[PDB]
């Protein structure tokens, strides 16, 4: 039937939110570099 | 005096700014805008944003206009309404910047925000260079960077060069002007100096250190040499070693092969290197094949 | 045929006529006066086209 | 503000040839393996 | 038509071709001075009895205009310099130039 | 006298304006109109104001119309009706803007708001530039911007070089002369100095204040090579170390190696640099070099 | 006598004035109306508003009739039925105006208000600009603007340009002149002056008060660079430092590092900077320089 | 304004200036001179031991 609930092939959420970068701290750079994996 | 000349001090430093802008006023020695798009474009932008709308799909042929990067540095405890000095570049197919002026332009930093404003008259040399200028007080500044100075009870004095002599001398000259445990040397590179907290007492600290005078000890032997312009330099810890030489169309003033005797004293090393007569182009090689034999007691390095 | 590079330029100057005397060899150059204000060795100037 | 001046010339030089790149006719080979292009566009 | 050092020149004839950026240029690589760029997958150009220019291309109900050939006149025409391969410089015995577009 | 020739005040500031306008009354050395559709529209549109409406799609080739940007300098604490200087420049194919008349033209902010109206004759230099000049009390002011200063019990001197010593200085200075606690110093540019609350009193303490006399301290040593215009500048406080040197054509006045004795003051540097026989152009080479290996005991700046 | 010649009043200023007009009587040196459409169709607007229809679509080429921009600056206080001067300038393809009138013509504020009406004989010098010409009492004011002139009992004197010692002094010298609490600086640029209530005293006060005397204090050192025209001027403020200089083709009359000594006064520095033997050109370039680096102890302005 | 990488793909500097070219001599390479401010630091082991 097309009525049964079936899960779809691509689970999950489909889609994913950004995430605020760090407060940059005081030093008298402008350049301020999130943690690098 | 001295230690100003030597160190810098943390968290006092320069940035970078950027930007894009328009010259007007040139005697037709702007872009040929049929290959430069992004010229006629930004003219638009800032035309409709004046309030006058081009059509577009027209015929646009400038002359007098040439589009330029802005490029400024960010001084140390800048503070908002103060000035710069901005240095303006062409960037496409424009023949000169000769008597131009700089349109309203935002320089940014690296996190893409505005820190000043740029407008003014370019000043062009007037062979010279034409599509480089300078503007003097040509920026004013917008934001201000927070920082954390007068925070702690430590400061650190970073040296230009690295020596652990050199670190050492200026820890002693320090503890023998402001007390016994006023500083402490880190590393070859750093030097730890105790402040009260506070801050016109750290700046009080700084002004009297900033202005002592200490002797620079003897640096390592180097020989620079610049084949791109051909300049060679020996300070004055250069010294050689006794040794025999051969090098085309060169001969004794004796056949080919030229003795070299040891040399304590710089003095002696240029005597006895110019007795081979040789230009600075064969000097280059003698000097590279002599460092690879052993002669050369010196560290060469090619700039 | 797309490998055709730029390798130089040539330098044309030009002379009045008046200022220019023949040497031995066959060889026009400047005369003193000429030489005195032009300058020892001309300038390449771009108006020439051959 | 003379009429003209006095010049004279020295001949004449071919500087250029170009090709004419129009589309041709067409020719019914009745072979199967024989393609035509129809438009602008070559083969490499 | 825009000479190499900088001056601009005038010419009589019409044989044009497009170098490889797209812009047109007479034979002899010389640009003409109203800059006409023909860009690529151009099915058809029309050059009408008026100055305009249109190229067509693939699907498109009406040709697109890619500029317009204005062209000069002189005061006196007979005063004209002219430097070889057929082309005329300005000088003191014609007058000053007016552009105007054809049939103006 | 000094102090005002070394910092500004917080808050006493220059703004930029911007506007389009156009130049009439030229003598045929236009914009050929036929390729800078903006002048033929904004011509139209001003007609169209006036009170006469041009039929579209019609031929229109003018010859003594240019259109410009015109540029200005907001003065600090400047009110309506009051006068500045304005700057004209070409934006499309002009040949000259000799004897032109710049019509009525809005010049707006950053904020797209208009501050100022200009409107008047240019003067032209009349080799000279052209395409560009300035009109002489050509734009009147009509907006003002609001302000805190007279609010509060402190300002801020904003040096305009930073330094601790300086700071130190001018701090030490205002305290000499306007009593104990007047001054503090807060950073290598900024001086805080605490005045009366009110309007007029703060007009009183910093006229005081701004012609005081201090001695400026020694500053850093520094080399200025300006490439583009090829200049070389070297301030009072440059030493040299002794060492060789060596390049192309240079020889001793004796081989191609050539000595530079040790240097205190600026015209020991002066006379031992100048017995090399180098023209700036190969100074700057040999600067560079000496430099990167150690006998320049100064801060090479490439501007 | 003096104050007059630094301030201005607050509420008595100038205004701009535009309109269109069409100039007849010129020898074949007219517009080419083929080109130029308005000019055919302002004139028979002007033919139908006097009794003459034209009928449409007809040939119609002229040579003796030239479309010009009428410019003037409504005076201040300016009364109906007074004269003003005018400038005229052509606006598409003519050739000259040299004998030309001008017809009637309305000249319109910002708010497109009739304020004056324009009309005479234009005066061109007869190189000389041929295209622009200027009208002595060539309109006549018909519209008067509102003030608030006398309400009140304070008025606003602005300084030309700002600074604090010249407000306090021209304050001093109001309060020693006027009595005790006359004037008050408010900032920079303006001075309040306490007036009684009324216009005729208001017109005593203004009387006595701009024919006063006050010194000028010294004001900033400056060095402005006209890079346009050429020209480079230097105020008696200036200073210099102890330093040397290298430029191209410059020499000592010796290499080509010149020495520049410390400079206290204006004649010092001209003889300091003349023994480098340079054309303002390279001046120019040497000046920026030096302002980089620090002997010029000046402001730069690239006007 | 260009960063400059190590080996491990990471900025650890910011270069940007004006360029001196000697002026034969070479003209597609050039030095500047406090070019580039460094933004990252590398740990050490310096003082721990004997």
């Amino acid at each position: 039937c097309a009525w049964i609930p079936a899960k779809p092939l691509v689970q999950g959420a489909t889609t994913a939110q950004p995430i605020p970068g760090p407060v940059p701290v005081a030093n008298g750079s402008i350049f301020q570099s999130a943690q690098p994996i | 005096e001295r230690i100003r000349d030597l160190t810098s001090v943390q968290g006092v430093r320069e940035n970078s700014l950027i930007g894009y802008g328009l010259v007007v006023g040139l005697d037709g020695t702007g872009d040929q805008t049929t290959q430069t798009p992004f010229t006629t474009q930004t003219l638009n932008n800032m035309l409709s944003q004046l309030g006058i709308t081009v059509p577009t799909g027209t015929n646009m042929q400038l002359k007098n206009v040439a589009a330029v990067m802005v490029t400024a540095s960010y001084p140390p405890f800048a503070r908002q309404g103060q000035t710069i000095d901005v240095v303006v570049s062409s960037m496409g197919n424009a023949k000169s910047l000769r008597g131009g002026t700089l349109l309203m332009t935002p320089l940014k930093g690296v996190d893409s925000q505005v820190y000043a404003l740029a407008q003014g008259n370019i000043l062009v040399g007037g062979v010279n260079q034409l599509n480089g200028g300078r503007i003097t007080n040509g920026a004013i500044i917008e934001r201000e960077l927070p920082t954390q100075f007068g925070a702690g009870n430590t400061i650190n004095l970073q040296l230009n060069d690295e020596d652990f002599t050199m670190a050492q001398q200026i820890t002693d000259a320090i503890n023998r002007a402001r007390g016994y445990g006023s500083a402490t040397a880190l590393d070859a590179r750093t030097v730890q100096v105790r402040v009260p907290s506070g801050n016109s007492s750290q700046v009080r600290f700084l002004a009297d250190i900033q202005n002592m005078e200490v002797n620079v000890t003897p640096q390592d032997a180097k020989v620079v040499i610049n084949s791109r312009t051909g300049s060679v330099v020996m300070n004055r810890e250069v010294t050689l070693d006794s040794c025999a030489v051969a090098q085309g169309n060169l001969s004794v003033t004796g056949g080919s092969l030229q003795s070299v005797r040891s040399s304590a004293n710089l003095n002696s090393v240029v005597r006895a290197l110019n007795a081979l007569g040789a230009t600075p182009m064969d000097l280059m090689s003698i000097l590279q094949s002599m460092q690879s034999a052993g002669c050369l007691r010196a560290k060469l390095e090619i700039i | 045929p797309n490998t055709v590079a730029p390798v130089g330029r040539l330098k044309l100057v030009k002379a009045e006529g008046n200022e220019v005397q023949r040497s031995d060899d066959g060889l026009f150059r400047l005369t003193a006066e000429a030489q005195a204000e032009r300058g020892a060795v001309l300038a390449a100037d771009p108006s020439i086209r051959i | 503000t003379l009429p003209s001046g006095l010049q004279i010339g020295t001949g004449v030089r071919p500087v250029a040839t170009e090709r004419l790149h129009s589309q041709g006719n067409l020719s019914q080979t009745n072979n199967s393996k024989d393609v035509a292009i129809k438009g602008q566009g070559f083969f490499q | 038509v825009m000479l190499p050092d900088g001056t601009s020149a005038y010419t009589r004839d019409g044989s044009f071709q497009v170098d490889q950026n797209g812009q047109l240029v007479t034979a002899g690589g010389f640009q003409v001075q109203p800059a006409i760029t023909i860009p690529a997958n151009a099915l058809s150009i029309t050059i009408g009895r008026d100055g305009v220019v249109s190229v067509t291309q693939q699907g498109q109900a009406a040709p697109v205009q890619v500029g317009q050939l204005n062209l000069t006149t002189f005061m006196n025409d007979t005063g004209l310099e002219s430097i070889g391969e057929n082309l005329y410089i300005e000088t003191q015995s014609s007058g000053a130039p007016n552009e105007s577009t054809p049939g103006l």
